[PDB]
RNA sequence: AACAGUGGUAGGAGAGCGUUCUAAGGGCUGUGAAGCCAGACCGGAAGGACUGGUGGAGCGCUUAGAAGUGAGAAUGCCGGUA
RNA sequence: UAUCCUUGGGAGUCAGACUGCGAGUGAUAAGAUCCGUAGUCGAAAGGGAAACAGCCCAGACCGCCAGCUAAGGUCCCAAAGU
RNA sequence: GACCGAUAGUGAACCAGUACCGUGAGGGAAAGGUGAAAAGCACCCCGGAAGGGGAGUGAAAGAGAUCCUGAAACCGUGUGCCUACAAGUAGUCAGAGCCCGUUAACGGGUGAUGGCGUGCCUUUUGUAGAAUGAACCGGCGAGUUACGAUCUCGUGCAAGGUU
């Protein structure tokens, strides 16, 4: 929890000590995979029905009488092995949403976030201040600060000003101190982190 | 020519024939013999249980092999039994040189 | 989300179709008795290839009859003096090539009688 | 973690239990479910008590 | 070489093959004497193919009259137009109205 | 390495194979994918490759997830042809 | 010799047949019915009894153009002793 | 939209609540796909036409009005081997002869002749069964979901856990 802190222009100053309690944690496998399981599932808004027997507009009537004729005895038009259809234990509208425990989900993201710094790919950078909505602005700032693949900023004050210019570039993600979960962290591989959101976040955990 | 046990099963080789035989324990390019030989032919020395001294059959093997697929497929009628194994046996080539008497 | 019949079945009838070339009309075009027949087909492979290390035993064995009893001695009798002879680890099928080459086959049916009295 | 390597807490897992499809898994023409019996048919059970 | 192909001309696939095997690999010029003496349902719509198969010589690549023998020629199945036929006790008896395809295919020797 | 065992209906237990979509990573594809057709290849099986022909735009692999996920029979339904 | 007991999760079985042996009913009739006991089949292929579930011998994890045997058998069919 | 992709999805992607059936209430279908652009076949020959053969367009005419792909049943034409003194759940294991030459391997096709051998499924103590079901091919077609309960397993905390 001693990782170097940098400036706008890739100028690095004296290092940052961080919350040992957060991100010096031995990052639990299980705890995260859960984690991740959990919002990747709840995400999905499953509407889908399929027509029961029940309500295929028709059915009723008997085809034929019951016996005295070579074939099959059946019942009304509309019966699963029918060619006109109605399904049998077909999909049904359904929340693929649960909850799980506070300090689980406190453990997942401290987890997440300790498992980033010791890999080395967290990168404070205090101050995120930007004076216009110019996207190029901001692609500079990434060039400057070596910023290749996919990325994550979460700057609390400067979100107005920045998430416009970030939104775009190029599927990175401007998200607020408080928007931080397991995906949008782990699936950007590189986390930009300002300062004041440091010790906001440090509070909050 | 001569008949030698090896592997369970006597066979008839001759001087310079190829045979394949069931998995050795040598490698894919060096020489073996095979020592309980038995009638080894033409002048036809014999003995019961036959000790034909230093009569032990060098052979070069240059093989390791894997014979082809027998679908082994067993059903029980009326029954529901159904059993398919795939199976290569194993095997070596060789070829014989300098049968001694 | 909903799963189609797709080139699975195909595959998987037209492996026993491929297979079952040869059988007689219909048993090599038509999957429903096709299969039934390469069913068949293995139970008696099966039970053919243990069948054919006996019939090849019982054909050894005749031909050691015939070739003893031209030499005025019955197979049981060769059979009895060989091991009485010495232990003849020599067996019935090299004993066919030796009666191919009969004159090694005399050679051995006289050692035979010799010892047997 | 990354997503590409993900791997559950071993022992947490289990495949669902596909009763009533071919032979080779058991439970096949029968569905596990015995011969012809009330309890063999479907909504065949009985009051628990 | 030379091919025609009548498409679906209405005759029965069947008795178009039972007047059509017979004249299989004998030389044209005689061929179509023998059809069209010969009185079956498809002789006249077998030798108009094959008069067409022979005429394709003059707005075509060149062959010559005699010397001319027919190389192979078969019989193919067409789309069937399906008919039902009233029966006794409302029965409703359904017939298929074949049709077929004849094609010719004319070499010299 | 040693020793022992490995018929099997109703059943119980475990290992897996394949299919459709979804995420992450990788990349295959008009220098011809999918699908189809033919091969004398590979695995213990479910199965999987490789090489040709057709075809003329899409698609495998890797780990995990969720299932309208696997048909030979039901005098099954529909379509086609004997 | 190493299978026994306790708790807990999940079953199917409630139509059984024949062959010895000891009985019932029957006429000490039945491939009859109902019991006890042992076996096989049920759920077990292989060799024998011509063909055969229950009779005899005997248990199939696969491959071998190895050997020894069990019941049964050795004049030909048809392996082995006129 | 970790919903379907033309037997699906509304009965109805298409002149469908239509054709059709019924006196009437009412029941109730099938049927999507040329090509990028019609550039959709000038002209010639057989033909009465249909339909063909050429020629031309186009990346493809095998793309020509079910017109992208075009599986199987089914129907044909050539053919390498075999077949008129032999009865065969049609195979398998031996096997001569003839033919061919592969994802090169103790190869491929056919097979005169010998041994063995009564399909599959259900239901039954028992089925080759003269008990039942399938004319054949293709598609579709059956143990799920919700809410609770219980048990095993895996997790975070633990005399606390938990919204």
């Amino acid at each position: 929890p001693k990782v170097a802190l940098y400036n706008q222009n890739g100028s690095t100053a004296g290092d940052i000590e961080l919350n040992a309690s957060v991100f010096g944690i031995e990052p639990n496998e299980s705890v995260v995979f859960d984690a991740i399981l959990m919002q990747r599932a709840s995400l999905r808004q499953g509407t889908h029905k399929v027509k029961n027997r029940s309500e295929v507009r028709g059915g009723g009537r008997k085809p034929w009488r019951q016996k005295g004729t070579g074939r099959a005895r059946q019942g009304s038009i509309r019966s699963p092995q029918w060619r006109g259809g109605g399904v049998v234990f077909g999909p049904t509208p359904r929340s693929y949403s649960y909850k799980l425990p506070k300090k689980v989900r406190r453990l997942a993201i401290k987890s997440v976030l300790s498992s980033k710094v010791i890999d080395n790919n967290i990168i404070v950078l205090e101050d995120l201040t930007l004076d216009t909505a110019k996207t190029k602005e901001m692609a500079a700032i990434l060039k400057g600060l070596s910023v290749e693949k996919k990325a994550l900023i979460v700057t609390a004050d400067a979100n107005e000003a920045v998430a416009l210019s970030a939104r775009n570039i190029p599927g990175v993600t401007v998200v607020e101190a408080n928007g931080i979960n397991v995906l949008d962290v782990v699936n950007h591989e590189k986390l930009l982190i300002t300062k004041a959101a440091v010790e906001k976040v440090e509070e909050v955990l | 020519y001569a008949i030698i046990k090896t592997g369970g099963k006597q066979i008839k080789v001759e001087e310079g024939q190829t045979v394949y035989i069931e998995k050795l324990a040598a490698e894919a390019g060096e020489t073996v013999t095979f020592e309980d030989v038995l009638f080894v032919g033409g002048d036809n020395v014999k003995v019961g249980n036959p000790t034909v001294e230093g009569a032990t059959v060098t052979a070069k093997v240059e093989k390791q092999g894997r014979a082809k697929k027998i679908t082994v497929f067993r059903y029980k009628p009326k029954k529901n039994v159904h059993k398919k194994q795939g199976h290569r046996q194993p095997y070596t080539k060789v070829t014989i040189e300098k049968i001694n008497a | 989300p909903r799963v189609k019949g797709g080139t699975v079945t195909r595959k998987r009838r037209k492996k026993v179709l491929k297979l079952a070339k040869g059988y007689f009309g219909s048993k090599h075009t038509l999957y429903k008795v096709a299969n039934q027949q390469v069913m068949k087909s293995g139970n008696y492979a099966f039970r053919d290839r243990r069948q054919k290390k006996r019939d090849f035993r019982k054909l050894w064995i005749t031909r050691i009859n015939a070739a003893a009893r031209m030499n005025g001695l019955s197979y049981s009798r060769l059979m009895h003096g060989l091991k009485l002879s010495g232990i003849e680890v020599n067996r019935k099928m090299l004993a066919d090539l030796a009666v191919n080459d009969l004159t090694a086959f005399n050679q051995l049916a006289d050692a035979a009688k010799a010892q047997l009295n | 973690m990354k997503l590409h390597e993900l791997k559950p807490s071993e022992g947490s897992r289990k495949t669902r239990n596909r009763v009533g499809r071919g032979i080779g898994s058991g439970n096949g023409k029968t569905a596990g479910k015995g011969h012809k019996g009330q309890n063999a048919r479907s909504g065949g059970g009985v009051r628990p008590g | 070489q030379a091919k025609a192909v009548a498409r679906t001309v209405r005759i029965a696939p069947r008795k178009a093959r039972l007047v059509m095997d017979l004249i299989r690999g004998k030389q044209v010029g005689e061929a179509v004497s023998i059809l069209n003496l010969t009185p079956r349902a498809a002789s006249p719509i077998i030798e108009k193919v094959l008069k067409s198969a022979i005429a394709n010589a003059e707005h075509n690549y060149e062959m010559d009259a005699n010397n001319l023998v027919i190389s192979q020629a078969f019989v193919d199945e067409g789309p069937t137009l399906k008919r039902f036929r009233p029966r006794a006790m409302g029965r409703a008896s359904q017939i298929n109205k074949r049709t077929s395809h004849i094609t010719i295919v004319v070499s010299e020797k």
